């Protein structure tokens, strides 16, 4: 906004985005599906939920 | 049309000695 | 040929999860 | 639970 050899001035525009939480969850586990093998009319088959 | 197998993830049930 | 044994414990995984 | 005893060779 101003530029002398002994003086300066600047302006900065900052925009902020604050997420407001509804609930916070701390003690958490990841799921790992393993399933089960089934041997049916000769064929081996992997079964999963 | 026959009834098929049942699975219940019980290890103790499938023990072989 | 001498008898030597190792202990092996096993547990289940309900629903396979 | 299921405890077992696996035999290993000792020649
Ligand atoms: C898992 O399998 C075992 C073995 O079939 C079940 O344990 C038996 O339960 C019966 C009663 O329902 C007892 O008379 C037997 O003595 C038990 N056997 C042994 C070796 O412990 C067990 O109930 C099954 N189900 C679950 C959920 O564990
Ligand atoms: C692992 O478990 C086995 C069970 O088979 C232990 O075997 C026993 O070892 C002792 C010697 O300390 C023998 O007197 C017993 O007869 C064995 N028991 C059996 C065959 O049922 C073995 O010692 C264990 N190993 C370790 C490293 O702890």
């Amino acid at each position: 906004t101003h530029s002398s050899p002994t003086a300066t001035a600047w302006e900065i525009g900052l925009y902020y985005e604050l997420v407001i939480p509804k609930h916070i969850y701390l003690n958490n586990w990841n799921v790992v599906n393993i399933g089960h093998l089934v041997k049916s009319a000769g064929q081996l088959t992997h079964v999963t939920i | 049309q026959v009834l098929g197998p049942v699975i219940d993830w019980n290890v103790t049930q499938r023990a072989v000695y | 040929p001498v008898p030597k044994y190792v202990e092996v414990n096993m547990t289940s995984i309900p629903q396979g999860v | 639970s299921l405890r077992m005893q696996h035999p290993v060779p000792k020649y």
